């Protein structure tokens, strides 16, 4: 599902 | 406008003096225009920024607010893997529930990302494992198959 993408974030801080 | 590109940016990196400055009522549910229509609470949320979390919260953010995508901050929570900021999120009342555009719930997120105890925070609020996305596919159909303790807690067996 390329036009879903993906949520803005991420899992590591680092 | 500028005021709301700061406020997203500052509640991307975490920086809560920033957020405490420009977080007015007109703005705490801005809309980043230029990506997905993430709003202060979205970035917060999905990057891991606990304080910032909870100050939108206290200051009127929207826990239900959709994103371009149907996605509500639990969703970047539960994607990331972000066990507090996601039990923030529920307690301050977030459906657990909750789809977008494509049917996929926090659930599914958590599933296909490997994160177990975010998955029983999902179970224990009433998240649904038998529910399918446009795919047909359930979070249990998501889950890898190295992960067959995830696979088992959302079985119920």
């Amino acid at each position: 599902h390329l036009q879903r993408g993906c949520a803005d974030g991420q899992s590591f801080r680092s | 406008s500028e005021a709301d590109r700061q406020l997203l940016e500052a509640a991307k990196a975490g920086d809560v003096e920033t957020v405490k400055k420009l977080c007015t009522v007109q703005s705490v549910n801005c809309r980043d225009i230029e990506g997905r229509q993430s709003t202060p609470l979205h970035f917060a949320a999905g990057y891991n920024r606990v304080s910032v979390v909870e100050y939108l919260l206290q200051h009127g953010a929207d826990v239900h607010a959709k994103d371009k995508g149907g996605l509500v901050p639990l969703h970047n929570a539960c994607s990331y893997g972000h066990y507090e900021v996601a039990e923030l999120l529920v307690k301050h009342g977030a459906v657990v529930n909750v789809a977008d555009l494509w049917k996929f719930t926090p659930l599914h997120e958590a599933a296909a990302k490997g994160k177990y105890e975010i998955c029983k925070l999902l179970l224990q609020h009433g998240a649904d494992p038998t529910k399918k996305n446009r795919d047909g596919n359930t979070p249990l159909d998501l889950v890898k198959d190295g992960d067959t303790d995830i696979q088992d807690l959302l079985r119920g067996d």
